[PDB]
RNA sequence: GACGGAGCCAGCGAGUCUAACCUUGGCCGAGAGGUCUUGGUAAUCUUGUGAAACUCCGUCGUGCUGGGGAUAGAGCAUUGUA
C-alpha cells in the first residue's frame, strides 16, 4: 500500500491546505454567518485564547491530548488554527473538555456544550 | 392629531395649534410687537424673509 | 480604577430609566417623556397628556 | 391555444428521472412530482429548454424531454445561475449541484449526516426527536411521532 | 434648537412637571400652591404661589438664590 | 385530471356532431359533457367560435355563455 | 377630435403598446427574462416566457404619461403584491428593482421615458408621441 | 378559487440635536440587501404612505390538485459585542 487515505474537505479545500492558511481565508470560504462573524468583530476575539490553547497545543503530552484550554467564548468560530487542540466549554457550569477536529470548521463552540440536562418526564 | 395608547386599556390624544401671520415689517415695530404682549403657554418664533 | 463594572448599556430594556422613577417597565417612549405607564397615568397632567374624548 | 388532431404520439405513464411521471397534464407540474425539482425549477426547466409550456406531459416528442433530463442534472452547464438551486457550495467539492430525484435526499442525508461527524448542537437537537429550528416544543405541534 | 414642535411641547410639559413635583417635594412647609412658568425675552419666570413666601425670599439674598441655583446646575440653565 | 385534458381525435367530431341544440355551451359545459377539461375545453370554446356553430353573448373566464349559431 | 392615452382605457391600449413595443424590436430584455420573478411580492415566473416585459413597458409608460414622475422604488411599490406569509396573512412588499429599473432604461434608450429633475422619470416628447398615437391607433381597432 | 400580468384606491399615523429616525431619488443585485446622495424637526419631505380585499385578461379544471405551505435543507445577506 501507498496511499496514505486522504483528508476531508471543508468546502473544496482540504485539512492539509486548511490548518496552515489563515483565520480569514478561512472566514472567506465559510459562508455568509461566519463571513459575518469575523467582518465584524476585528477586536482580536479569541485573544487569551489563542495563547492558552498554543501554549497547551505545545504542552501536550508527546502526541497525546493536549491540556485543557478553558473559555467562554461559546460564540467562537472553530478555525483551522485551532485543530488538534483541547477546548473547555462553558454551559451555566461544567467545563467540557472537548477534542477540535480536522472536521469540526465553520461552527460556534457553544454547539459543543449542551446546556441542559434534557427532560425527563417521569423517569424517576 | 396625536394620539395616546395606554394601559383595562386607556387612551388620551393631543393639541398643537401652529399658524403663521407674515408681518412684511420694518424692524422697528417688529421688535415692539415681539417685546409686548409676552403670555404664558404661546411659543412665538421670528423668523426672517421667505428663503 | 475598576475595569469590570459594566456590560453594554447602550440599547435592551435597561438601556434608560423613567426620570421619575428608574423604571424598564411600562416606560412610555413615545414623544420620549420616557415615563412608565403607571406614572404617565398619573403625571400626565403634569406633562399634559389629558383625557380629551 | 388550438385544436390539434394527435395521435399514438400522445403517450401515458413514461419515466424519467428514475420515477414514473403521470401523462396529459402539464410538463411543469408533471416534473413537480419528481423529487428535487422544484415548481419554480421545473417551471423553468420547461422554459429553459425550448419547450412550449402549454403542453401536456401527453405530447412532449422524446427530444425536448430528454433535454430537460439534460438540464435537470446539469444546472449551472446550461445557464441556471445558481442562485436558483438548493445546495450552493456544496459541502465537499464546495461546487453548485442541483441534486435530483435519487439524489437530493441522499444529499440531505449527507448534510445531517455529517453533523454526527462535528458533535455540533444542531445534530444534538435533531436526535431526541425535536425542532432544531429553535421554535418551542411546549404547546405547538401535537399530533408529532 | 432643532426640537420638533412634538416633542418641543412634551418636554416642555416634562420640564412643568419637573417643577411641579419638584416644588412640591421642596417648599411644602410654606405652603407650596403652584409654579408658573413665562418665559419672557431675557427671563424664564418661575412663580411660586405659595402661603408662606418670605420663607422663600431669603435673608436678603439667599434660598430663592439656591433654589434658582439648584435649577440652574441640573437643567444647565445660565 | 379526470380524463380529456387531451383531444382524443373523435371527442371534437363528436362536439361537431353534438353542438346543434346545445343552448347552452362554455368551458365547464365541454367538462360537465362527460368530456374535455378547462384547459383545452377552452381550446375548443375558441375552435368552434373559430367558425360558426358557437357565438359568444358574454365576456371572460370564469363566467361564459355561448349559443347554437341559429 | 383629438387624442390622449388617458383619453384611451388602459389595458387595452397596454396589450396593444406590448405587441407595438414587440414589433419595434427596441427592447434591452437584458438576458435573465423569465428566469426572474419580476416583482418579489410573487412566487412563480410569468406565464408567456417571451414577453413579459412589453406588457411592463407599456405599462411604466402609460403610467409615467398619466404622472408627473415615478422612480425605481415607486414602480417597486406599485409591482409589488400581497405574497402569502404562509402559516401567516398577507403583507405587501416593494417588487424587484432590477426589472423595474430595466424598464426604464429601456424606455430611456428607446427615448419613451427620461430620467426627471426632482428625481423620478418623466414621459418625453417622443414618449407622448408614440404613446398617444398608437392610443389613436388602439382606438381606430375598436372603432 | 390558486397563479401571473394588467387597473391601481384610503384614512388613523410616526418621523433624526447636541444624533443616526422616516426614507424619496439614482444605480447594483432575481432577491435579500448594498451603494450614493436628496427632502423632512414635518399642510412643506418620506407620502398622494399608488394598501390589500377589489377590477380586467387568461394559466388551471376538479385532481391531498397548480388547493394548503407543515417539515426540512443549503447559500446569500441584514439587526446586534454575540
Amino acid at each position: 500500500k501507498k496511499r496514505v487515505f486522504k483528508t476531508h474537505s471543508y468546502r473544496g479545500v482540504d485539512l492539509e491546505k486548511l490548518l496552515e492558511m489563515s483565520t480569514e481565508d478561512f472566514v472567506k470560504l465559510a459562508p455568509a454567518r461566519v463571513r459575518r462573524r469575523f467582518a465584524r468583530g476585528m477586536t482580536s476575539k479569541p485573544a487569551g485564547f489563542m495563547k492558552k490553547l498554543r501554549a497547551a497545543k505545545l504542552a501536550a503530552p508527546e502526541n497525546e491530548k493536549p491540556a485543557p484550554v478553558r473559555t467562554h467564548m461559546r460564540n467562537m468560530i472553530i478555525v483551522p488554527e485551532m485543530i488538534g487542540s483541547v477546548v473547555g466549554i462553558y454551559n451555566g457550569k461544567a467545563f467540557n473538555q472537548v477534542e477540535i477536529r480536522p472536521e469540526m470548521l465553520g461552527h460556534y463552540l457553544g454547539e459543543f456544550s449542551i446546556t441542559y440536562t434534557p427532560v425527563r418526564h417521569g423517569r424517576a | 392629531v396625536l394620539k395616546i395608547s395606554t394601559r383595562t386599556w386607556e387612551t388620551y390624544e393631543m393639541r398643537i395649534h401652529k399658524r403663521y401671520i407674515d408681518l412684511e415689517a420694518p424692524v422697528q415695530i417688529v421688535k415692539r410687537i415681539t417685546q409686548i404682549t409676552i403670555e404664558p403657554g404661546v411659543d412665538v418664533e421670528v423668523v426672517v424673509a421667505s428663503n | 480604577e475598576n475595569v469590570w463594572f459594566s456590560h453594554p448599556r447602550r440599547y435592551g430594556k435597561g438601556s434608560r430609566q423613567c426620570r421619575v422613577c428608574s423604571s424598564h417597565t411600562g416606560l412610555i417612549r413615545k414623544y420620549g417623556l420616557n415615563i412608565c405607564r403607571q406614572c404617565f397615568r398619573e403625571k400626565a397632567n403634569d406633562i399634559g397628556f389629558n383625557k380629551f374624548r | 391555444s388550438l385544436v390539434v388532431q394527435e395521435q399514438g404520439s400522445f403517450q401515458h405513464i413514461l419515466r424519467l428521472l428514475n420515477t414514473n411521471v403521470d401523462g396529459n397534464i402539464k410538463i411543469v407540474y408533471a416534473l413537480t412530482t419528481i423529487k428535487g425539482v422544484g415548481r419554480r425549477y421545473s417551471n423553468l426547466v420547461c422554459k429553459k429548454a425550448d419547450v412550449d409550456l402549454h403542453k401536456r406531459a401527453g405530447e412532449l416528442t422524446q427530444e425536448e424531454l430528454e433535454r430537460i433530463v439534460q438540464i435537470m442534472q446539469n444546472p449551472t452547464h446550461y445557464k441556471i445561475p445558481a442562485w436558483f438551486l438548493n445546495r450552493q457550495n456544496d459541502i465537499t467539492d464546495g461546487k453548485d449541484y442541483h441534486t435530483l430525484a435519487n439524489n437530493v435526499e441522499s444529499k440531505l442525508r449527507d448534510d445531517l449526516e455529517r453533523l454526527k461527524k462535528i458533535r455540533a448542537h444542531r445534530g444534538i437537537r435533531h436526535f431526541w426527536g425535536l425542532r432544531v429550528r429553535g421554535q418551542h416544543t411546549k404547546t405547538t405541534g401535537r399530533r408529532r411521532a | 434648537a432643532l426640537i420638533s414642535k412634538k416633542r418641543k411641547l412634551v418636554a416642555d410639559g416634562v420640564f412643568y412637571a419637573e417643577l411641579n413635583e419638584f416644588f412640591t417635594r421642596e417648599l411644602a412647609e410654606e405652603g407650596y400652591s403652584g409654579v408658573e412658568v413665562r418665559v419672557t425675552p431675557t427671563k424664564t419666570e418661575v412663580i411660586i404661589r405659595a402661603t408662606r413666601t418670605q420663607d422663600v425670599l431669603g435673608e436678603n439674598g439667599r434660598r430663592i438664590n439656591e433654589l434658582t441655583l439648584l435649577v440652574q446646575k441640573r437643567f444647565k440653565y445660565a | 385530471a379526470q380524463h380529456a385534458v387531451i383531444l382524443d381525435q373523435e371527442k371534437y367530431d363528436r362536439i361537431l356532431k353534438e353542438v346543434p341544440t346545445y343552448r347552452y355551451v362554455s368551458v365547464s359545459v365541454l367538462v360537465d359533457r362527460l368530456k374535455i377539461g378547462g384547459s383545452l375545453a377552452r381550446i375548443a370554446l375558441r375552435h368552434l367560435e373559430k367558425e360558426g356553430i358557437i357565438k359568444p353573448i358574454s365576456k371572460h373566464s370564469k363566467q361564459a355563455i355561448y349559443t347554437r349559431a341559429t | 377630435p383629438g387624442v390622449s392615452v388617458r383619453d384611451v382605457a388602459a389595458q387595452d391600449f397596454i396589450n396593444a403598446y406590448a405587441s407595438f413595443l414587440q414589433r419595434q424590436g427596441k427592447l434591452e430584455v437584458p438576458g435573465y427574462v423569465d428566469i426572474v420573478k419580476t416583482s418579489s411580492g410573487n412566487e412563480m415566473p410569468p406565464q408567456d416566457a417571451e414577453g413579459w416585459f412589453y406588457k411592463r413597458a407599456a405599462s411604466v409608460a402609460r403610467h409615467i404619461y398619466m404622472r408627473k414622475q415615478v422612480g425605481v422604488g415607486k414602480l417597486n411599490k406599485l409591482y409589488g403584491g400581497a405574497k402569502s406569509r404562509g402559516v401567516r396573512p398577507y403583507k405587501h412588499i416593494d417588487a424587484s428593482g432590477s426589472i423595474n429599473r430595466k424598464v426604464l432604461q429601456a424606455l430611456e434608450k428607446i427615448g419613451i421615458v427620461e430620467i426627471s429633475p426632482k428625481g423620478g422619470r418623466r414621459i418625453s416628447e417622443n414618449g407622448q408621441r408614440d404613446l398617444d398615437r398608437i392610443a389613436a391607433q388602439t382606438l381606430e381597432e375598436d372603432e
